[PDB]
């Protein structure tokens, strides 16, 4: 019966995944004054299909210079980070109710970096080094501004349960009163999953495809799907943080239907921000995070550690 | 005692002549402190939540973080090595032999 | 060389983390509080050369306590014992050890 | 010190608001006076069990019944 | 050492309070006000004497006194008290919070009844 | 019970679509196609060269800073605690380490990259 | 135009309608027509276990009332 | 044989620490110590310490990153060794397997063994403990008590780290 | 290095050792060791040439393998006594392990290895931090667990350390190098006597804490690294030679000198436990530390070694150096025997 409700997880996610690559092809033509796939099928339903189907029959080409053990086992590791950390969202009631769950997805995005950088290291190319080290160097910008973020956001909820956030959003929603703490904390979304303007690893113009240029069809889809179920959970994270939707526990699909909406907005925003910037420097993004977010983050934990204190407003933590 | 005390145990003196053996790499006996330093704290950790000594679990998490206090500075260490010369191993470092 | 400092000042640093039987957060007593404590008050101030033989069963108690070595002795004799006479085939075990049990609420 | 503020303000904002926030949250909270308000609700929150005690004869401030008047009562913190 | 001594499988025997734990959590407060002297010396002669082998007549009529609160209960106040443990029940996480109606009306009857 | 369930499940599901992606279609293999790619010439020298880094202080500073802020970590289930002044004062000194630290590496030029 | 970006998006609504939802679904279908019971601390776990002790059925929630008691 | 969990667990921590501490090269090395880190921290989580072990999990990971990509930048070679490239990190390897697996056979035959301290051989879920703990994690309290009593461990950890920040100042800088 | 920035490390290195000195639980005595090696490391790289690079790296090595067998020790104490008291241990195998850790920390023989070439390939004001006051922590964490040590081990340990510092001593041209060896065979000399009575361990610490001080300091005036050009400086200073001499015949235990203060009584202490054999093969194994501070002597005050000709102009110049405290401390490590009994303060 866990059977039944942990592939009704993982199957609509993939499905959301295909339709987030035409619905972001499709989008990101719009804005660029153009159309996009329709001649495949009825509005384009189909491009999806077409590309998962002429992907699984493609020559997989693993490379002669590279260890193949990593080779394989790396594809295989972001797959199943980007799987077996969807669980404890709250929708409206999760998979798996963490006590902890906020510290296990932050461990697992700390995890999900080792698959690009043994990616990069496993096959014997330059341009695959240079993907991963710039991995490495996003993850040392943003990791400790992110986990402080989270830190001084969840100072208000009282733990780090992420069912009981609905209920600390219960009265209003937490980005009124944490909105600097929102934006630093969409900005570290954004650098997080290596997408523009903070892409950095799958760089087109500066190197050509990065650490899966030697990764050929079968293989490199992985790394697609991985890429756009992490986009669309840290969507769904941010929304559960920031804008917490009013949960009837006798309907329940209201709150699904509230944060779906949320999330689908969320995910236009991000391929809104794409289609607009250029790429960052992967300097200037260690000194954006580095030099800028963090004292803020460091002033706003203060204030946040101070506040509740000061008011008579410690959040119960049952 | 038990038994996962035992394999703890075996498992820091694998990782203490994984560390007395040296094969001419540094970084590889960094790596071996840094297995020693987690075999200890899950030793520590895992005799604290057996005897319920709620007062000693600051114990494990600050005994962590000096873990950096000694490993980082193992690399601090390094790259002046690897400033004299063009590789880190530990035959290099024989110039203290007169 | 030992400069007690901690007493001279009457400062507290790290005596509240030394033994299980100090003022613990909400009161949360250690599964061996009360061996620990009969043990410091057999072995105050009567030096350890005293202690050392005075206050043995006390302390052999609280070891006992702490590692539980002769309790996992027994169960593994009684275990043990069970095993064989289930192999011979001369013992049964009874409903109540076998999940058909009816516990008390 | 106006232009010196006036310089940093105009050159590096985010050092002067975060040097800012710091200061409202160290020299605030000695300021306010529901710091007290936060130790009793803190203090009032019943983690354990309230052990009672035996009753020897002369003990005037503990009660018999939790519906007594005498004892802690936490009507202040229904008001706030 | 000495051998152990444990009471018997006779000496243990008492009719137990044989509900819910939402059936306990709705009626907690009544329960914590109405019976409150002998569950107060049971935990009194617990906290006292540290054996639960010297503390079983003190259970014993801390069980007789809970299973009398509920047969008054179920004299008076059936029906209410049903929806207001029901509501309860239906609760994750058996919040207090989520069914106060029921609750108003189960305090108003036994309050106007008893 | 559910976790590893949950675990082996996702394990499986992303480990069969690579033996899919194998075993499936018409496979030709010669000695041309699987050389490493740069740009239509072959490298100079191997991939597996010393690659100079830059940001080693500030690699070493994140080894430090990691651990360093999970130690104000517990400060939620901190405020529950009876004792808040002390609890406000020590993390409050904690923080302010922590700054004095950034603000000591910013000054003396340990954020810049080398060369 | 523009509005036929809403056909995909609006299968991606349902491609994030589906999976939540019949989780509560489940939740409502293996606890009997209720929620599935939190335990975050000791205590409620204690309770699930007098509870699935107490039912008969070894079946937590199987929910007996006051007409149990005599 | 699902009551040995943390026992299997263990057995896969001593697994990976022969794994790295045979020293082949520092990639698989790190590989190692993560699939060790991994294993220890769900040991942890068996015994109660969720807390501890997510931590110490995210605290190893960002170690073996920032090392994996000192190694790639610093502590290279033309041809690393896998496991099986060398002889004498093969052989290490294969006889730290034996022994452990030796070790193993012998616990799992007469239930007692006698290496340097004296070892049971049942399972670690006798030694736990049958009442609840409440509305509280013994863990999180204790922790959570580092601010309200631990002053002087706080201060002197916050000396600490911040002399080392210092101190990785003033070691590489060249003149 | 700024001098602000130097004057915090030392005040952390202080910090260091006198939270090892005065914590009563074995974290805070971990923690100590832990801040005083962190805030040592940069002392020996003041100079920033290689051979401080390999020194910092051996130095590290070794204390970092003594730290983890002393965090060990203290967890195995932890599991079989379930408290943190600094007091005597609860299990043979945790003393031999702290043992271990302790002796790694001493530098004592056969751990003896990283001492010499860690001295000789840092400056003389790092040596004589290190090798003055490195060595007061774990003395007193060995103190503390007096009632703990085997007898065995601890006495195999001082017999080995006091023979190998003798024999290492006589192939040595360097300075630093002897003060190593020199050292090493003090070490094996104090951690004779601690089981017996921790007092003259007290007393030969102090001892030899003055006697090395006033040598390092002795080194610094004269501005000397090898044996040649301390066999020159009776061109520049006699009084600097006097003073050597005298200190020299202190440290090799002649009377009527201070040197002969500790060990005396060192054996005055063994022959009441009936242990006669010990301190004589420790008397005449330190006839060879004797041997080359007799070598040492000969080479610079009481022959007049070759100079060569631009030592002129060096008699043109005073010395400006801050020579702190070298007369008072030479007047103590020369001239203190008819004072004996004030060792009794030390109880
Ligand atoms: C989740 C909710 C929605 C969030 C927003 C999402 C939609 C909008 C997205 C916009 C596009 C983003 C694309 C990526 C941009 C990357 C660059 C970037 O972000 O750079 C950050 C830049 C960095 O600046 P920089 O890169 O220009 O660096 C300047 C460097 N110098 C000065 C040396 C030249 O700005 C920040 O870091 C600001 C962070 C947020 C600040 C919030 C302040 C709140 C108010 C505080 C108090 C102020 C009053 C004074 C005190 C009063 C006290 C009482
Ligand atoms: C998640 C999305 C993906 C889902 C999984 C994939 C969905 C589609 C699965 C079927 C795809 C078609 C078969 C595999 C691909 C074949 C490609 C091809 O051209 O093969 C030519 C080859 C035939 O070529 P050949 O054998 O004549 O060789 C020509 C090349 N030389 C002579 C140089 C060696 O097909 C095969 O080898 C067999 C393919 C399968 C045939 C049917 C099997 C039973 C099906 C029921
Ligand atoms: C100049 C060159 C020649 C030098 C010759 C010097 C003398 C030769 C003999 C010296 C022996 C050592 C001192 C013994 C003092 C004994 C005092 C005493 O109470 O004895 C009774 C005690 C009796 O033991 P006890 O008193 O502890 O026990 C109580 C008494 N009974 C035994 C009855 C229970 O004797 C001893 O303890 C042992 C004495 C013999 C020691 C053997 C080891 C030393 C061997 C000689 C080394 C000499 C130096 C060699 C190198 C020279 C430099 C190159
Ligand atoms: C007591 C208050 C709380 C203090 C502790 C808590 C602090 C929380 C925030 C932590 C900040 C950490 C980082 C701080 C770095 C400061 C040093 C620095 O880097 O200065 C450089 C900067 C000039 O920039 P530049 O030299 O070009 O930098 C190189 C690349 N940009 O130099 C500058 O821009 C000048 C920086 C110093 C002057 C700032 C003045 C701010 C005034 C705000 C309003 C009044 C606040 C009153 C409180 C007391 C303030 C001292
Ligand atoms: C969570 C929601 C997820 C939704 C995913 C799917 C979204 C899109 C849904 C379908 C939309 C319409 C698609 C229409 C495709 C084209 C159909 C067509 O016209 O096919 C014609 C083709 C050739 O036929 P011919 O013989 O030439 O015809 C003679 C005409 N005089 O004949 C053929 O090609 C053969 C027949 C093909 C029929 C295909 C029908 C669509 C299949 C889509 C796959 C997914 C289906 C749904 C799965 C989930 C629900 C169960
Ligand atoms: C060779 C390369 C590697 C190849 C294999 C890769 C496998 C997958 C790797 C990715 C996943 C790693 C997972 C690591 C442990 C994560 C622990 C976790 O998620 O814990 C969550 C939760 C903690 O919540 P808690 O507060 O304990 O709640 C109890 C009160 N209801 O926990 C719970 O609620 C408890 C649920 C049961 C827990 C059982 C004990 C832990 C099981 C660990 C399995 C093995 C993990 C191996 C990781 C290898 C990493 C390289
Ligand atoms: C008892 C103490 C020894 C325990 C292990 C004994 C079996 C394995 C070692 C056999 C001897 C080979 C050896 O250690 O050689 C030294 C080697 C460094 O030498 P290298 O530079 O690699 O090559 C030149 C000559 N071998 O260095 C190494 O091989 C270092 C790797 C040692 C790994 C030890 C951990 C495995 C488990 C041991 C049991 C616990
Ligand atoms: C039972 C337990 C007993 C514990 C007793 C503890 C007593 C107090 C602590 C004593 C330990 C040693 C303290 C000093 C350590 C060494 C300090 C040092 O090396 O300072 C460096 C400084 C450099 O001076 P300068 O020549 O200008 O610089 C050259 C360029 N680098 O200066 C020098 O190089 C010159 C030397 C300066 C210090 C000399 C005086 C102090 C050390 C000797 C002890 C003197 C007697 C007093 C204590 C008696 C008991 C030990």
């Amino acid at each position: 019966m866990f059977m039944i409700n942990v592939l009704t997880l993982i199957i609509p996610i993939l499905l959301a995944v295909a339709f987030l690559t035409l619905v972001e092809r499709k989008v990101l033509g719009y804005m660029q004054f153009r159309k996009g796939p329709n001649v495949v099928g009825p509005y384009g339903l189909l491009q999806p299909i077409a590309d998962a189907i002429k992907l699984f029959i493609k020559e997989p080409l693993r490379p002669a210079t590279s260890s193949i053990s990593m080779f394989i086992l790396a594809p295989i590791l972001a797959l199943t980070l980007a799987l077996t950390m969807w669980i404890p969202l709250p929708m409206p009631y999760p998979l798996i109710n963490m006590n902890l769950g906020v510290l296990f997805m932050l461990a697992m995005s700390s995890l999900a970096v080792y698959s690009i950088l043994w990616s990069g290291w496993a096959s014997n190319s330059k341009y695959a080094l240079i993907g991963a080290l710039r991995a490495v160097a996003q993850t040392i910008s943003y990791e400790v501004t992110l986990a402080i973020i989270l830190l001084s956001v969840l100072l208000m909820n009282g733990s780090f349960t992420l069912s009981t956030l609905i209920i600390t959003q219960e009265q209003v929603w937490l980005i009124f009163p944490a909105w600097p703490l929102a934006m630093m904390w969409f900005i570290s979304t954004l650098a997080e999953t290596n997408r523009a303007p903070f892409d950095l690893t799958e760089g087109e113009s500066e190197l050509v495809s990065g650490f899966n240029v030697e990764y050929a069809a079968g293989p490199f889809a992985l790394f697609f799907m991985a890429e756009y179920a992490n986009i669309i959970m840290m969507n769904i994270f941010t929304t559960t943080l920031f804008l917490g939707a009013f949960h009837n526990p006798y309907m329940p699909e209201l709150y699904t239907i509230n944060f779906t909406i949320k999330s689908l907005l969320l995910s236009i925003t991000f391929l809104w921000i794409r289609a607009s910037y250029p790429r960052f420097r992967y300097d200037q993004l260690m000194h954006l995070l580095w030099k800028n977010f963090l004292p803020l983050t460091l002033a706003l934990c203060m204030w946040h550690v101070s506040l509740p204190i000061l008011l008579s407003s410690i959040p119960p933590q049952t | 005692m038990s038994l996962v005390y035992m394999n703890i145990m075996m498992a820091f003196t694998v990782s203490l002549t994984g560390l007395l053996m040296y094969r001419s790499h540094l970084m590889s006996s960094l790596l071996c402190l840094e297995g020693m330093m987690l075999s200890l704290f899950i030793l520590a950790t895992l005799m604290i939540l057996n005897s319920h000594f709620t007062l000693a679990s600051m114990m494990p998490i600050i005994l962590l973080v000096f873990a950096a206090c000694e490993a980082a500075l193992g690399l601090s260490l390094l790259v002046m090595v690897s400033n004299t010369y063009g590789t880190d191993y530990v035959q290099n470092l024989n110039l203290l032999q007169c | 060389p030992f400069f007690d400092v901690q007493k001279k000042l009457g400062v507290d640093l790290d005596h509240w983390m030394t033994i299980q039987s100090a003022e613990q957060p909400h009161r949360i007593p250690a599964r061996c509080h009360a061996f620990e404590k009969e043990w410091i008050e057999c072995a105050h101030g009567i030096g350890s050369i005293r202690a050392e033989k005075e206050c043995k069963i006390e302390f052999e108690d609280f070891r006992e306590c702490l590692l539980r070595q002769k309790t996992m002795k027994r169960l593994n004799a009684i275990k043990r014992q069970r095993d064989k006479l289930i192999k011979e085939g001369k013992y049964t075990p009874p409903p109540h050890h076998s999940g058909q049990e009816d516990l008390r609420p | 010190v106006a232009a010196f503020l006036k310089n940093v303000w105009a050159k590096e904002p985010v050092l002067v608001a975060s040097f800012a926030i710091a200061g409202l949250a160290v020299i605030l909270p000695t300021l306010s006076p529901y710091t007290k308000y936060s130790l009793m609700i803190n203090r009032a929150t019943p983690y354990n069990y309230p052990v009672p005690l035996r009753d020897d004869g002369n003990m005037p401030d503990v009660p018999s019944h939790p519906q007594d008047p005498q004892g802690p009562s936490l009507e202040w913190l229904k008001r706030l | 050492p000495g051998i152990v001594e444990l009471p018997s499988l006779e000496d243990l025997k008492v009719q137990e309070v044989k509900v819910s734990s939402s059936v306990l959590k709705a009626a907690a407060h009544h329960y914590g006000a109405q019976c409150d002297k002998p569950n107060k010396e049971f935990m009194l002669c617990r906290w006292e004497e540290k054996d639960p082998r010297r503390c079983l007549e003190e259970g014993k009529l801390v069980n007789q006194c809970a299973l009398e609160f509920f047969r008054q209960i179920k004299r008076h106040c059936a029906e209410p008290f049903t929806e207001y443990w029901t509501c309860i029940d239906y609760s994750g996480l058996q919040l207090f919070r989520r069914c106060r109606k029921e609750q108003a009306q189960f305090d108003k009857c036994v309050l106007d009844k008893l | 019970m559910n976790l590893m369930i949950t675990l082996l499940t996702n394990f499986t599901l992303a480990t069969l679509l690579v033996t899919i992606a194998f075993w499936l279609p018409q496979l030709n293999v010669y000695s041309e196609k699987t050389s490493p790619y740069e740009c239509g010439f072959d490298p100079m020298g191997s991939a597996r060269l010393p690659f100079s880094m830059k940001f080693f202080l500030v690699a070493i500073t994140f080894l430090l800073f990691d651990l360093e802020i999970a130690l104000l970590l517990p400060l939620p289930w901190a405020s529950q605690t009876t004792n808040l002044n002390t609890m406000l004062t020590m993390a409050l000194l904690l923080i302010f380490l922590l700054a004095v630290s950034l603000a000591y590496e910013w000054t003396q030029k340990g954020l810049e990259w080398t060369e | 135009m523009w509005f036929e970006v809403l056909p995909g998006i609006a299968v991606m609504g349902v491609c994030l309608f589906i999976p939540g939802m019949a989780t509560a679904r489940i939740h409502r279908f293996s606890n009997g027509g209720r929620e599935k019971r939190v335990a975050h601390y000791s205590y409620q776990w204690y309770l699930m276990e007098r509870d699935r002790r107490v039912s008969g059925v070894n079946r937590y929630y199987v929910s007996k009332g006051l007409e149990n008691i005599d | 044989m699902m009551t040995y969990i943390v026992f299997i667990l263990s057995i896969i921590f001593v697994m990976g620490f022969v794994g790295f501490s045979s020293k082949p090269s520092p990639i698989y090395g790190g590989l190692g110590l993560i699939v060790s880190g991994g294993v220890g921290c769900g040991i942890v989580l068996n015994f109660g310490g969720s807390f501890l072990g997510l931590m110490v999990f995210l605290i190893y990971l960002g170690g073996m990153m920032v090392v994996f990509g000192y190694t790639t930048a610093m502590a290279t070679e033309q041809y690393p060794e896998v496991w099986v490239s060398n002889k004498v990190v093969l052989g290490t390897f294969i006889t730290g397997l034996l022994m452990e697996f030796l070790m193993v056979y012998y616990v799992l035959k007469d239930k007692e063994v006698e290496i340097v301290f004296k070892f049971n051989g049942m399972g670690d879920w006798v030694i736990y403990d049958t009442g609840d703990s409440g509305f509280f994690s013994e863990e999180a309290m204790g922790i959570a008590a580092l601010y309200s009593y631990g002053t002087w461990l706080v201060i002197v950890t916050g000396w600490s780290l911040l002399i080392g920040v210092v101190v990785i100042m003033e070691i590489t800088r060249g003149n | 290095m700024n001098p602000i920035i130097l004057i915090i490390i030392l005040m952390t290195v202080m910090l260091g050792t006198i939270i090892v000195m005065i914590s009563t639980h074995w974290l805070l005595i971990w923690i100590g060791f832990e801040m005083n090696m962190l805030a040592i490391i940069p002392i020996m790289m003041k100079k920033h040439n290689p051979r401080a690079t390999e020194a910092s790296t051996k130095y590290f090595l070794t204390q970092s393998t003594a730290s983890m067998l002393l965090m060990m020790a203290i967890i195995i104490n932890l599991m079989f006594s379930g408290q943190w008291t600094v007091m005597k241990l609860f299990n043979p195998m945790a003393s031999m392990l702290m043992t271990m850790a302790l002796a790694m920390k001493l530098g004592m023989a056969p751990f003896h290895f990283w001492v010499p070439e860690v001295t000789q390939g840092i400056p003389l004001s790092s040596g004589l931090i290190l090798l003055t006051w490195q060595k007061l922590a774990p003395m007193s964490v060995l103190y503390q667990i007096l009632p703990s040590i085997n007898l065995d081990l601890i006495l195999t340990l001082s017999i080995l350390s006091i023979t190998i510092g003798g024999w290492g001593g006589l192939n040595q041209t360097q300075l630093r190098k002897i003060m190593a060896y020199s050292s090493i065979a003090h070490m094996g000399w104090m951690t004779a006597v601690l089981l017996y009575n921790p007092t003259m361990t007290l007393l030969n610490l102090i001892i030899y804490i003055i006697m090395t001080s006033t040598m390092f300091t002795l080194f610094m005036a004269n501005s000397t690294t090898t044996t040649l050009s301390l066999s020159h400086t009776w061109n520049k200073a006699p009084i600097m030679t006097i003073l050597v001499l005298i200190t020299l015949l202190s440290m090799g235990g002649l009377p009527p000198l201070s040197g002969f203060m500790p060990k005396w009584m060192i054996i005055q202490e063994m022959t009441k436990n009936d242990s006669i054999i010990l301190p004589t093969l420790m008397a005449i194994t330190a006839l060879l530390n004797l041997y080359f501070y007799m070598r040492l002597t000969y080479s610079t005050a009481l022959t007049m070694f070759p100079s060569t000709n631009n030592m002129k102009m060096k008699w043109q110049f005073p010395t400006t150096k801050r020579m702190t405290l070298l007369p008072t401390m030479t007047v103590l490590s020369t001239m203190l025997l008819p004072l004996t009994p004030i060792l009794s303060i030390l109880e």
